[PDB]
């Protein structure tokens, strides 16, 4: 949030500023929207806004073939595990079958079976 | 049974055989159809031999190949090849297909060639086979006597040769039942017909036909041309009631166009009939001076207004929060509008001190809405306030000249040089604070007066005034310019004012050009498409707000599918809360059409999340059911009140003030609870600052005109949209920015009254009128069923539910012309034997002239 | 045939809800992401 | 989206004080009821108007 001092032009002792209002509140905490209208000389509210322009947007998209090599790397480490990575996610997958035999859980299971659907096509993506 | 032994006879050379063979094909289909189709090119073969005269009933067996399979594109085409084999009178499962489904095929190439040319059905552009079945059709609509699928098939065929064949030649003479055909005829012209070029060509055959006939409605040739909006047609009207001038038929054309007529169309109707003459009594109906006139005295002494109800809310607070000053004028500027009343404002001298220099910007445009309807007393009353005269801040000066085109809108002819030369002198001296107020207030008094004007040296009064690199008297000249541009307005300047806003560092000028853009087209639809595809490809945040309005400008009234869809895709992936809100409120202006539908789409989008857009939606129902209102709508917008948020509350009071006005017990009985909650936020003092601004507004729209006149965008005459109800309903629709724009919905007040005309005196008669609507039943509020009748004089608080009932009484010698149509206005009268005059109401001309 | 005319009225009112669902609800899913990532 | 907006008005959950712990000993017929916390000292309330 912002505080601006007052340079008046508009104002001299006491008028209304700040045209365009809108959008947030005042919020703040105790003291600083005690008093708006009245005294507006060393504190009053503001609201914040950020201006952006077509060039500066891609400037931040750059996150996302210097990425096509790394995207390689966690499927090159994988192909020793691939016989241990997959056994590991079907034994987990049997202790969480019998879970729900013993109710008579769901979201356990979803949630594992979620992370093996991703790596198995991540895996197509390298042939 | 197999088809084998019979197509195996069409493989030899001779007469018989071949006739033979195809005819048992023809007997026997629905047994063989199987063996038929692999045989298929066997059959087509013959269709092209020259030698073989049997392709009739060849094409004819080969079209119920594919009617078999399903496929109806090839069926049709062979099934016209069989000429006097295929029967139109078999009514058979067959026949009543292929016709219809060649009925279909004649629709979709039409649409497709009437873009390139309308002439296609004379030509041979279109296939002549398809349109010999089509004429087969229209004969036998004529031996059952409809002529509403004779004329209703023609006209999405475009076609114009059998409408124009087949009406004339159902006229008879009587002629009451051929003018609702042709009135049907506009109508279906409207929901059927979404292209205005052929809905153009309907009104310029549908004007001629009331023309041949001796006998036909006059209120139903002032529809077409008002919706045709065509002064050359409307010159015809006055020379053909010239010799003909009745007193019940020379006036009720003249009031009738004050509303109808845009600004364009007043200016031909006085200049073309001032040289070939016109009658000295009946000029100044034509601008609309006596219009605002004859209401002066209905709202000054029927005003049902009560002082306690502004006294109670003004008092509540005062000085500190000094944000509810505003909302004080905004419910006093309502009530007190037309009535001419200023001596609230002279009530309380505290009132006057404690308000600061914007504050004093609205007191001094309160007198605008006030006095609005009297244009003798508008600069004599607010003299003191105009320029000229020395006062204690310069935004007095500014806050009298935006009232000065309040009352002044449209009339501002007087006060044009007044305004425009005191631009011309600031448009080269500039750059002060206090010259850039005078120029700021002067430039929202010259964009009421030339509302609607063409003329180009308003226009260029106000370019130079933004490149001067002050905001300060910017903000106006950008809704200044708008007000101008309205209609058709100038190709030029939507370049212009497009470019600069993108190359202004100043805020108020930017959001307000995007304003302007959309006052530019208004009508256009499809034609302002260069636009709109403009504004909303650009990433400014002030650019997308416009860019919605315009969309809502130019396909009000009557709308396209594929408006509302993109209006839903910029609320939707935009982030911007005051973009995603611009485009949620400007669906009701394309709803316009029909308001029954209008809360289906309301509820969905009234439950979404960002509360900046729950606001725009809850006036979508106040910007367009405003007109008539819907018990549904108030459990749309019934959630939206016990909302915490504070700008929320204030969108939903004020959507239910207009939908309400006018209702009571018997009526609308939700009323009774709404109106005390707007009190209840008044008293309650835990609520925030905002919470109260909105329930001060909603008590003022409700009770504005002391409930004399009501908020209607359109009622059902010629078909049409007002121009100041529409216009001034877009800046009213915003009150987020500037507080006090709820002053443009003065020109939108719609006064609910019978007033009758006597044609002899052209004056205003006294006599009580029969109705069945009596205040046990059909009632209004004071400080369903019908059964006994009720008696009242001119000059009365009629409600729109009241006045279907309303009949004259003929014992008094008045002969109505218009009767009762269903809704309120002013009915022209006659008189029987003319000997003396028996009543007469003395209104404020009598005093004036 | 006034009647008839309607239908295909409602089937463009129908349209316009249909699309609009299908595109908030898929907004939706990145407003979720963000409000239970905020909070 | 009613899942949505319950998350986005968690915040004033948030902020909300919360409540004690406590134990009903004695009830009065002024619709008053002893609540002994642990921690704390005893605190004499009123019941809620919907018990």
């Amino acid at each position: 949030d912002a505080f601006r001092l007052i340079d008046t032009g508009a104002l001299i002792n006491n008028l209304e500023p700040r045209q365009t209002t809108s959008n947030t509140g005042l919020l703040n905490k105790a003291n600083i929207q005690a008093l708006i209208h009245g005294l507006n000389r060393h504190y009053y509210s503001l609201n914040i806004d950020y201006h952006k322009t077509a060039k500066e947007t891609k400037m931040l998209m750059n996150l996302h073939y210097e990425e096509k090599e790394e995207s390689n790397l966690a499927a090159t480490k994988s192909m020793v595990k691939i016989a241990e990575q997959y056994s590991k996610r079907i034994e987990e997958e049997k202790e969480l079958t019998e879970e729900e035999l013993k109710t008579r859980p769901k979201k356990h299971l979803s949630e594992t079976a979620d992370e093996t659907l991703e790596n198995n096509i991540v895996s197509v993506l390298t042939a | 049974t197999t088809a084998a032994p019979l197509l195996a006879l069409l493989r030899e050379n001779q007469d018989s055989v071949k006739t033979y063979a195809l005819e048992s094909i023809n007997n026997v289909v629905d047994q063989l159809w199987s063996e038929i189709s692999n045989e298929l090119p066997d059959i087509e073969a013959l269709y092209d031999d020259d030698t073989f005269s049997d392709r009739e009933m060849a094409a004819l067996i080969a079209s119920k190949v594919y009617y078999n399979l399903g496929e109806y594109e090839s069926a049709v085409k062979y099934a016209l090849a069989a000429k006097d084999r295929f029967d139109i009178d078999e009514k058979s499962q067959f026949v009543e297909t292929i016709v219809s489904k060649s009925i279909e095929m004649y629709v979709q190439e039409a649409s497709k060639q009437y873009t390139k040319d309308e002439q296609f059905y004379t030509k041979d552009i279109i296939d002549p086979k398809l349109t010999s079945i089509f004429e087969r059709m229209i004969e036998k609509c004529l031996k059952a006597s409809e002529l509403k699928l004779a004329l209703g098939i023609a006209l999405e065929g475009y076609r114009l040769d059998i409408i124009e064949s087949a009406l004339k030649s159902k006229l008879d003479q009587s002629t009451s039942e051929n003018v609702k055909i042709i009135n049907y005829l506009l109508t279906l012209a409207i929901t059927t017909v979404t292209n205005s070029k052929f809905r153009s060509s309907i009104l310029r055959k549908s004007f001629d036909f009331l023309m041949n006939m001796p006998n036909c409605d006059y209120l139903t040739l002032n529809k077409v041309v008002v919706n045709l909006n065509d002064a050359g047609l409307a010159l015809q009207l006055f020379k053909k009631l010239k010799e003909e001038n009745d007193e019940g038929l020379s006036a009720q054309i003249a009031f009738d166009l004050v509303s109808s007529a845009s600004q364009q169309l007043l200016e031909i109707l006085v200049t073309e009939l001032t040289a070939q003459g016109y009658d000295p009594a009946l000029l100044n109906i034509l601008s609309g001076l006596p219009t605002c006139d004859y209401y002066n005295t209905f709202l000054l002494n029927n005003k049902n207004i009560d002082i306690g109800l502004l006294n109670k809310s003004k008092s509540s607070l005062d000085g500190k929060f000094s944000l509810f000053h505003t909302a004080v004028s905004v419910a006093n500027g309502f009530m007190h509008a037309g009535t001419t009343d200023n001596s609230f404002i002279k009530a309380n001298l505290p009132w006057l001190g404690k308000a600061q220099n914007w504050a004093k910007f609205t007191a001094t445009a309160s007198l605008g809405v006030i006095h609005k309807g009297n244009l003798l007393e508008g600069k004599k009353v607010m003299a003191p306030y105009l320029p000229g005269s020395r006062a204690s801040s310069r935004f007095i000066k500014g806050g009298s000249l935006y009232g000065l085109g309040l009352i002044y809108a449209g009339f501002g002819r007087d006060t044009t040089d007044y305004l425009k030369n005191i631009i011309v002198e600031n448009s080269g001296t500039s750059g002060d604070e206090d010259v850039d107020v005078l120029l700021h207030g002067a430039s929202l008094g010259i964009g009421l007066a030339a509302m609607g004007s063409a003329n180009i040296e308003v226009y260029e009064a106000l370019k130079e005034v933004l490149y001067n690199d002050s905001a300060t008297s910017g903000e106006a000249a950008a809704l200044g310019m708008g007000l101008c541009m309205l209609g058709t307005g100038k190709p030029e300047a939507i370049h212009d004012m497009f470019t600069y806003s993108q190359e202004t560092q100043h805020g108020n000028i930017t959001r307000g050009l995007a304003v302007g853009l959309a006052l530019i087209n208004y009508g256009r639809q499809e034609l302002a498409d260069d636009l709109i595809t403009k504004m909303l490809a650009s990433d400014e945040s002030l650019l997308r707000y416009g860019g919605a309005f315009t969309i809502a400008l130019a396909y009000a009234g009557t709308g396209n599918n594929s408006a509302v869809k993109r209006l839903l895709h910029v609320a939707v992936s935009d982030s911007n809360d005051d973009v995603r809100r611009a485009a949620v409120i400007a669906l009701g202006f394309v709803l316009l059409r029909d308001y029954t539908t209008v809360p289906r789409i309301v509820q969905l989008l009234s439950k979404s999340h960002n509360a900046h857009v729950r606001c725009g939606t809850a006036f979508a129902l106040g910007i367009a059911c405003a007109g008539k209102g819907l018990q549904s709508a108030i459990d749309v917008l019934d959630p939206l009140t016990k909302d915490p948020v504070d700008f929320v509350r204030q969108a939903a009071m004020i959507a239910l003030s207009m939908i309400l006005i006018q209702q009571t017990e018997k009526l609308n009985p939700q009323v009774a609870d709404i109106n005390k909650n707007f009190l209840s936020v008044i008293t309650n003092k835990h609520q925030e600052g905002l919470a109260k601004f909105g329930a001060c507004v909603a008590q003022g729209i409700m009770n504005a005109g002391g409930r004399n006149v009501t908020i209607q965008l359109e009622n059902a005459d010629t078909g049409t949209l007002d121009t100041k109800s529409v216009v001034g309903l877009v800046m009213f629709s915003q009150f987020w920015y500037w507080f006090p724009l709820a002053h443009f919905l003065s020109l939108s007040f719609t006064p609910t009254t019978v007033i009758g005309i006597r044609g002899s005196d052209q004056a205003i008669p006294k006599f009580q009128m029969n109705c069945y609507a009596k205040e046990d039943a059909f009632s209004y509020p004071r400080m369903k069923y019908s059964s006994k009748p009720y008696k009242v004089d001119n000059m009365t608080r009629i409600l729109p539910q009241q006045s279907r009932y309303i009949s004259f009484i003929k014992d008094d010698r008045f002969v109505p012309v218009r009767k009762f149509k269903g809704n309120n206005g002013v009915v022209v009268l006659r008189d029987r034997e003319p000997k003396e005059p028996v009543a007469l109401i003395e209104t404020v001309r009598q005093m004036k002239d | 045939y006034f009647k008839l005319k309607k239908l295909e009225k409602e089937y463009e009112l129908l349209t316009l809800q249909e699309d609009y669902i299908k595109d908030e609800q898929r907004h939706l899913k990145r407003e979720l992401k963000r409000a239970q990532e905020e909070v | 989206n009613d899942k949505v907006r319950f998350i986005k008005d968690e915040l004033r959950l948030l902020q909300e004080p919360g409540s004690y712990v406590g134990e009903v000993i004695k009830i009065v017929s002024d619709k008053k009821v002893l609540v002994k916390v642990q921690p704390e000292g005893k605190y004499i309330v009123d019941v809620a108007k919907d018990i």
